[PDB]
């Protein structure tokens, strides 16, 4: 034929046949042993998730959500996603006493379901109404972004102590139970408006510490309803929403280290 | 083009002087006319030799820019500058990355561009050699007055003149000469003074008197001549310009190299547009289709081999110029390995190039001195009184002396006044005698008579040195038989005693043997003059004979030879041993070419030629079955008439053949009459009649103190020691590069396949990206560089002269065998430990295996700053890019941790490694060294930016530890099997 | 720890960096010598 006699081709193909059987099978068995090394409910490894990322709904096709109000399908883009979130807070989906809880409507303290152990059935979570995100079809003029903070299994986020000075100087300062998100440009030509659990602009820590997705399932954590009522128009406003904490800090690389990148424009 | 220098030249020796006058409208006596050589100066042209047009140095640099891995390499740059431009245009990106990428590409074909470059270079000043022959002024008679002029201006029909010690200025016809003597060395090889006289003496013009040549000189006497050929018509020029002119040709390694770089290529191309398709089918961008595209281009070719490859030559080139061989071609390194025949020159390249005493006849017995250079021989005699006799003869008949200043220089070294046998002679009683000049100061020699053509013989009166005596000695020597006429007693063992036919049969016996031997027989003979009849002031008369020449002592026979260097005898049975047919090819005449044939080993013991056959059984030779005869001796005359195909016939039919006679261009010939079979040959030589053969030869060599310098400027080799020796030392060097190579390739190849197999598995898979392209280029160009290198100094694993040449037709240097080895097995094994550490590395942050397939689309997704792992956790874009980078980190790393296998499994494609051992100093060197940049490039602050390398956490290193040790076990057992059954199934599938 | 267990979270890549490169380098000397063993 080409190289060889059929007899030839055969062996070659006999060899390989059980050569690479052979090889799939030590491969198939290092993966096995890697697994058997593993937990069920917690990474071997968190420190590449460590400082939590802020993220939010409107998917932004570059870190921006340019729109036009006096249009339609202009923004029929950004509230696509903005509902596949909300849509998972629905009351519907948070019935019985399990596996959800009535938690405190005001922003309380960190909850212990004890360890990441099995020996105790799916850890109930904290219930969440989108009913605490107040104004918010969306906001088709002015948006009303809503975020969000990274799950990380046993984090337990810890709000700044008011013992120096502050961005948002004390004010409605809940040091010990609320992480705070303040949104930015200078530039203050907008309308900052929060809303989230307690009316607080922050995270109640009542959420916390995530157990896991094998742990915990239909787990809901909180979110926080940012709406920006500017009054101007038809320009290109840098927007950041940062979150303060002892467990939370930022990246000149990683721009969604626990803070946003919005470029809002109501080109209308 | 050449064709018509590659015939024997015709001439106008045959012609009387007066004749050659009319056919060239000169004067015999007056010379041209100023008017008339302006003239033919206009119309034939200058004087002088034209170098043939060569190829600027532009043209060859850039010839290797495009050679399969240089192209496929400019796709990849190109394409790299292709998706940058569609990026730049559509969606802002501000990275760097085609960018950049596409000029580090470029750049490596560049730098490529430059090994190749180096490596394929032709060092040839041919023709400005020729030139260099050409004296600046000749002598010519015009108008009736001799003046010097610009020797370019000499043309056809002037009178030339020359004497001792000038070059000859063009192809003369002798009219007038007065004892000229003239060295041919230039057309034969052989330095012994010519005579020249306008007498016509052969049919052949390159062995009449009448004729002198262009590109020799005038040794002594004077001549008159009109030219015949000038320029680039003279004898010599077209022999010029048949090797300037002959095309050079590819080496037996750059073909191997081109061969690989077909198949390698292929594949190359195979897989790119394989998956390219593959892709688009799939549903994937033109956007991203080319960037899989430039990844597969990097993974497929492998970058950094072509410069191995000429590192290792190189390598090896520098361990043969510490044994005094200089390579001034590096794939020259290699063809001496390869080759299957050698056409070796005799005189100055067999022979040491010097007349020299080999045999003795005295006391009825025949006595052998040695011959070599350095005296490695033993002594004949040394008691005898007759020996005493015969050496006062040779001392005191003898008009040589050694030049000034030479004490310091060993004796048969040093440069002597004289002709040839007489030199001979002065050495051969200096080393066994001490100083001669003492033995001519003891017997002041008081008259002599020269040796004369009429006479043959010479003779001398000598004071013998004796107190007792003080009185006149006569000794003489000539031809054997005219000193036997004058010789009445024969010096017996101390005591004179009557001639007796008896004796003076056994004189015959002696002459004829050591005549046969190709050896040059003097006799020798004295005569202590009767002292009441010769006072103490007795006068002498030279011009009469006023003294007895006849009823002589004989006293012994002298023979002589240019005799073989030492190592030559010894290197030719090694070269013959390794399956290299050993030819003779010489300008020499047929006797001495025979001689030599037979006392080097290029015509073994009992071997007959066709006239050897016929004289023992006396017979006709036309009676000779030719078949019968394995040895054969061809004169350049006879070669002369005979077709290639019956060249062709001679050179299969024969196992020992000697070209004797021959002309330059029939040494071309019988050079490409051997590659016309399909041999790959070498030349050996050191004359200027060598040029055309060493240029066209597979391999020139030319010897380094004896060669001319156009010799040494038409080979690729130089023995600058003229150590035969070396020519064994070569072809044993040659053999183990190439194995080496093999060896250096293997491991080169089998890293590809981890390389190619991520970007296949991204694509079928859709998981996140397991190696980068700058990933890639971090293994070829750094960590596997060092360690390929050192391969080339793997010792042999069997005994490499024991086995014949290589089939250059068969036996490759990159095979089916070595690609089912590196990239069906071995890459193989690699491609998996590294996807397992690709694996560790996620798994263990929380992506595990299961999860990954079909995530690649929300993980390259720039704008999802939440991807949920397997334990339900949010990644940023940027965290889980440093994790994959973290991955592509690792999976190099694994790759690096797999070739210190892989690089102790290619050390040996026969032998266990437990056999061969770890005595590679730089394969170790190479392990540390790989592992340090490794480490190095991964834990070097600001290298996460550069390379995107990320630290490695310590359990990190040993995930491809397993798979490590499973090839070197692997290839253990393997290689365990070929030795254990020769048979072949193993060993015709896997054995490089 | 409990609420304290910030390290978890947390890795020493400076030290692994440090003893990563000294690491590189001396593997780098003691390939020097074995090479240098006759040059
Ligand atoms: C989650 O809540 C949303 C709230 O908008 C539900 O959307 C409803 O969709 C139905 C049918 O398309 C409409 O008739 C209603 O007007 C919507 N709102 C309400 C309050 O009922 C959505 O269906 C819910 N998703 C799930 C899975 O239950
Ligand atoms: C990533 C995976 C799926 C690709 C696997 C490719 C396999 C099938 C390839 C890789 C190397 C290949 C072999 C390389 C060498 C030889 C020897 C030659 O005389 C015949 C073909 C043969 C035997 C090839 C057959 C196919 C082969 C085994
Ligand atoms: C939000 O909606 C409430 C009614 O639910 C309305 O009273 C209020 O004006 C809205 N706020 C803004 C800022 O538009
Ligand atoms: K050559
Ligand atoms: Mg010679
Ligand atoms: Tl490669
Ligand atoms: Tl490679």
């Amino acid at each position: 034929f080409l190289g060889r006699t059929g007899s030839s081709w055969f062996k070659i193909f006999l060899f390989y046949l059980i050569f690479y059987g052979c090889l799939a099978g030590i491969f198939i068995g290092t993966i096995q042993v890697l697994l058997l090394t593993l937990s069920d409910f917690e990474p071997k490894y968190q420190d590449r998730v460590a400082p939590p990322g802020l993220s939010h709904a409107p998917y932004a096709i570059k870190t921006e959500i340019s729109f036009s109000i006096s249009n339609p399908k202009s923004y029929e883009s950004f509230v696509k996603s903005m509902h596949k979130l909300m849509d998972l807070y629905n009351e519907s989906s948070q019935a019985g006493n399990s596996p959800f809880e009535d938690c405190s409507d005001t922003p309380a303290d960190y909850i212990k379901r004890g360890d990441l152990d099995d020996s105790q059935g799916q850890k109930k979570a904290c219930r969440f109404s989108r009913m605490w995100l107040k104004n918010c079809g969306y906001a088709e003029g002015k948006p009303c972004v809503v975020a969000k903070l990274n799950r990380i299994i046993g984090f337990y986020p810890k709000p700044l102590k008011n013992t120096t000075d502050l961005p948002e100087e004390l004010q409605a300062n809940y040091n010990q139970y609320v992480l705070p998100l303040r949104c930015a440009a200078r530039e203050k030509i907008g309308s900052i408006e929060y809303f989230g659990l307690g009316g607080y602009a922050g995270f109640p820590l009542q959420y916390y510490p995530y157990y896991g997705k094998r742990l915990q399932k239909k787990y809901l954590q909180p979110l926080l309803a940012i709406q920006f009522t500017n009054l101007t128009q038809n320009m290109e406003l840098r927007i950041e929403c940062k979150v303060y904490g002892e467990n939370i800090d930022y990246s000149e690389k990683d721009r969604f280290r626990g803070r946003f990148e919005v470029k809002i424009e109501v080109k209308s | 083009l050449d064709e018509l220098k590659k015939e024997v030249s015709m001439d106008d020796h045959k012609l009387s002087l007066d004749e050659l006058h009319n056919k060239y409208g000169t004067d015999l006596t007056r010379g041209l006319t100023n008017a008339r050589a302006k003239e033919i100066l206009a119309r034939d042209g200058p004087n002088s030799l034209t170098p043939p047009p060569t190829t600027p140095e532009w043209i060859k640099f850039c010839r290797q820019l495009f050679g399969g891995f240089s192209i496929l390499l400019w796709i990849g740059a190109i394409l790299c500058f292709l998706a940058y431009g569609i990026q730049a245009a559509t969606e802002d990106e501000p990275a760097n990355d085609n960018l950049y990428l596409g000029v580090v590409l470029s750049t490596v074909v560049i730098v490529t561009g430059c090994f190749s470059y180096y490596q394929e270079a032709k060092s040839s000043r041919i023709m400005d050699s020729f030139k260099n022959m050409v004296p600046q002024q000749a002598l010519v008679i015009r108008d009736g007055e001799k003046s010097t002029i610009n020797a370019e201006f000499v043309v056809a029909g002037d009178l030339v003149e020359v004497k001792g010690g000038d070059r000859i200025p063009a192809d003369l016809r002798i009219i007038s000469a007065h004892g000229c003597k003239v060295d041919n060395s230039s057309l034969t090889g052989e330095s012994e003074p010519q005579t020249r006289s306008p007498e016509f003496s052969s049919e052949n013009p390159l062995e009449t008197r009448n004729i002198a040549f262009f590109s020799t000189n005038c040794v002594e006497g004077t001549a008159r001549g009109v030219v015949v050929y000038t320029g680039d018509r003279t004898v010599m020029g077209r022999i010029a310009t048949l090797a300037s002119g002959l095309e050079v040709g590819r080496t037996p390694i750059a073909i191997e190299i081109e061969h690989f770089i077909h198949i390698i290529t292929g594949v190359a191309v195979f897989l790119g547009v394989s998956f390219f398709i593959l892709s688009l089918i799939l549903g994937y961008s033109w956007l991203e289709a080319v960037i899989f595209l430039i990844g597969i281009i990097v993974a497929n070719v492998p970058e950094g081999l072509l410069a191995t490859v000429t590192v290792c030559l190189t390598l090896t080139a520098k361990r043969m110029a510490r044994k005094n061989c200089l390579v001034k071609n590096l794939e020259a390194v290699e063809t001496l390995g390869s080759t299957s025949t050698i056409c070796s020159d005799k005189t100055g390249t067999l022979t040491q190039n010097r007349m020299t005493v080999a045999h003795m006849w005295f006391d009825n017995q025949i006595h052998e001195a040695d011959t070599t250079e350095n005296q490695s021989g033993a002594a004949f005699d040394k008691t005898s009184a007759t020996w005493s006799a015969l050496s006062r003869i040779a001392a005191l008949c003898n008009r040589a002396v050694f030049q000034a200043g030479q004490d310091n220089v060993p004796i048969l070294k040093r440069s002597v006044a004289g002709d040839a046998s007489e030199s001979a002679l002065l050495k051969c009683i200096e080393l066994c005698c001490g100083s001669v000049q003492g033995m001519r100061d003891r017997n002041p020699k008081i008259v002599e008579i020269p040796f004369n053509s009429t006479n043959k013989y010479q003779l001398s009166i000598h004071e013998n040195e004796k107190s007792s005596e003080s009185r006149y000695l006569l000794v003489m020597k000539g031809a054997p038989e005219r000193i036997l006429d004058r010789c009445s007693t024969i010096l017996l063992n101390g005591a004179e005693e009557p001639l007796k036919e008896d004796m003076k049969e056994a004189f015959q016996n002696a002459y004829l043997e050591l005549g046969g031997l190709g050896e040059r027989v003097l006799g020798f003979c004295h005569f202590a003059l009767p002292e009441d009849k010769y006072n103490e002031g007795y006068p002498f008369d030279a011009d009469e004979p006023n003294f007895p020449t006849t009823d002589l002592c004989f006293v012994g026979l002298m023979a002589m030879i240019d005799p073989p260097r030492a190592a030559v005898p010894d290197a030719v049975g090694k070269c013959r041993s390794a399956g290299i047919k050993v030819i003779m090819v010489t300008g020499d005449h047929p006797i001495t070419a025979k001689a030599i044939a037979k006392g080097v080993g290029i015509i073994s013991e009992g071997n007959e030629t066709i006239e050897d056959i016929a004289a023992r059984l006396n017979i006709p030779i036309g009676q000779v079955n030719p078949r019968d005869a394995k040895a054969c001796v061809v004169h350049g005359s006879d070669l002369k008439d005979l077709s290639t195909e019956v060249l062709d016939d001679i050179l299969h039919y024969h196992t020992e053949i000697v070209f004797a006679r021959t002309s330059p261009q029939q040494k071309l010939i019988i050079v490409e009459g051997c590659q016309r079979q399909g041999a790959i040959v070498a030349v050996t030589g050191d004359g200027v009649n060598d040029s055309p053969a060493l240029k066209k030869a597979d391999i020139g060599v030319a010897m380094g103190i004896s060669g001319s310098d156009v010799s040494k400027q038409a080979a690729d080799m130089i023995l600058l020691d003229d150590n035969f020796a070396s020519i064994v030392t070569g072809v044993e060097e040659g053999r183990l590069i190439f194995d080496n190579l093999k060896k250096s390739i293997a491991y080169t190849l089998t890293s590809n396949i981890p390389e190619i197999t991520p970007f296949l598995v991204f694509i079928i898979g859709n998981v996140p990206l397991p190696l980068g392209t700058v990933t890639i280029l971090c293994i070829d160009l750094g960590t596997d560089m060092v360690p390929a290198i050192s391969l080339a100094y793997e010792q042999a694993e069997s005994d490499i002269m024991k086995r014949q040449p290589r089939n250059p037709k068969t036996d490759k240097l990159v095979n089916e065998r070595l690609i089912s080895m590196a990239y069906g097995q071995i890459g193989m094994i690699q491609a998996l430990g590294g996807f397992f550490s690709y694996f560790v590395i996620l798994a263990e942050n929380g992506f595990l295996p299961m999860d990954l397939i079909g995530k690649r689309v929300r993980w390259d997704d720039r704008w999802i700053s939440d991807v949920e792992d397997s334990f339900g956790q949010q990644w940023t874009y940027e965290q889980r890019k440093i994790v994959e980078f973290t991955c592509h980190t690792s999976f190099f790393i694994s790759i690096v941790v797999v070739q210190w296998a892989d690089l102790i499994i290619c050390k040996t494609r026969r032998n266990s490694i437990f056999q061969q051992g770890m005595k590679n100093k730089i394969l170790i060197f190479g392990l540390f060294e790989e592992t340090a940049l490794a480490a190095f490039l991964s834990y070097c602050p600001g290298t996460d930016v550069a390379l995107r390398m990320y630290p490695l956490k310590p359990s990190w290193w040993f995930c491809a530890f397993p798979y490590s040790l499973i090839i070197f076990l692997y290839d253990e057992m393997r290689r365990f099997i070929i030795r254990r059954s020769p048979g072949g199934w193993v060993e015709q599938e896997t054995y490089y | 720890e409990g609420p304290d267990n910030d390290e978890r979270f947390t890795y020493d890549y400076y030290r692994l960096r440090v003893v990563g490169l000294i690491v590189a380098a001396v593997l780098c000397v003691i390939g020097i010598i074995i090479l240098l063993a006759g040059k």
